[PDB]
């Protein structure tokens, strides 16, 4: 699902 | 049918035998039927779509603007199959990245009277009308491609610091994607500027979700953080403001736009204090202390993510001020930052490798 969860500190 | 075969033999003419000016006036002609005959424009994409393409893009210059709006509105009317090569023909690097990064287009056309009044009818139909605003669509529309292009990060920055736009969704999110996981040290000086960049905007600009994102990706890099050091203790102030502005907002919410706001700003506060224990120590920082005793004294049995990237962001705050939690308060937050930890390591090994840091001072 779209919540933000930061998944961007990962790339 | 023929008509639409025998218009089009006559306004494809020959550009190394053309000036221009023709050029160009063939190319206005030809985007003004087809904004005005969706027929013309099957029959160009069923039948002709290579011919009519290779000549709108034979030649490009990011100097010519009215040439560039019409070839910006051709790729946006007929577009190409995401992979077909012929989009190279609009070079990422020379042509699209210059017009999405020049605000300024002419207000009037050299031309005819009727050449003058078909370009006004044009510019009344289109999408945009501005090749600042179309090249930034075609880019993130059709583009979004494409390996890195060479100087997109900071000139997407720059553009974004001079605030000509209204929204800068595009902007960023094209700036965003070209950010490589892997940068050689000429990407890390690019990002660096750009990170100096974004992080002088107006103070407004850290509420835009668009500009966090782009902030946060940048300081995914640590030698970004390292070449900018002497610019976060002010950037940390902002946000630790920011959130306390929205602190009713951590332990309970029921705003979208408040939450996913503090989670990107703690996520970007992480990203700084994580790595930058002189930014972790920014006085503003360590107000975080006045949140985290109103949980402390009355704790909840629900913690939602917010709050457990608060505390986890409060630790590291603590810690490099010195701060000296009593018993009770340090064994709360080691316990909830073990919490955080179970759940988070299965879906972000980043923010679980930064619990664990933490907690070994616990």
């Amino acid at each position: 699902q779209n919540r933000e969860r930061l998944q961007l500190l990962e790339e | 049918t023929l008509k639409y075969s025998e218009d089009l033999d006559f306004i494809l003419s020959d550009n190394s035998m053309t000036t221009p000016e023709h050029r160009r006036n063939n190319m206005l002609r030809l985007c003004l039927d087809m904004m005005n005959n969706e027929d013309l424009c099957q029959y160009i994409v069923k039948y002709r779509h290579r011919e009519v393409w290779e000549w709108c893009f034979q030649g490009t210059d990011p100097k010519q603007k009215v040439t560039s709006l019409l070839q910006c509105f051709i790729a946006d009317k007929i577009p190409l199959l995401r992979h077909d090569k012929r989009w190279a023909m609009l070079s990422l690097e020379n042509f699209i990245l210059p017009l999405a990064t020049d605000e300024v287009f002419p207000k009037k056309i050299a031309g005819s009277r009727l050449v003058k009044l078909n370009y006004q009818d044009l510019l009344r139909k289109l999408k945009f009308t501005n090749t600042c605003e179309y090249a930034l669509y075609i880019w993130a529309t059709y583009l979004l491609y494409t390996e890195a292009v060479y100087g997109a990060v900071p000139a997407l920055a720059r553009l974004i610091s001079r605030g000509q736009l209204k929204d800068w969704d595009t902007a960023c999110s094209l700036l965003e994607n070209n950010i490589v996981a892997a940068p050689s040290g000429s990407d890390i000086e690019e990002y660096a500027q750009a990170f100096q960049t974004l992080a002088g905007l107006s103070r407004e600009k850290l509420t835009n979700e668009g500009v966090l994102k782009c902030l946060i990706k940048l300081t995914n890099h640590t030698t970004v953080l390292e070449l900018s050091a002497d610019l976060l203790p002010s950037l940390v102030r902002s946000l630790a403001m920011s959130v306390q502005l929205h602190q009713n907002n951590i332990v309970s919410s029921i705003s979208e736009i408040k939450t996913n706001l503090l989670i990107l700003q703690l996520g970007l506060l992480l990203n700084i204090v994580s790595e930058a224990t002189t930014a972790a120590s920014t006085e503003e920082l360590t107000n975080f202390g006045a949140v985290f005793r109103s949980v402390f004294v009355k704790k909840p049995t629900e913690m939602s993510f917010v709050l457990q990237l608060f505390l986890l962001v409060y630790a590291y705050s603590a810690g490099a001020a010195g701060v000296q939690l009593p018993p009770a308060e340090a064994d709360f937050l080691k316990s909830e930052l073990e919490a955080f930890a179970t759940d988070v390591s299965s879906y972000n090994h980043n923010i679980h490798t930064r619990i664990t840091r933490v907690l070994e001072t616990l």
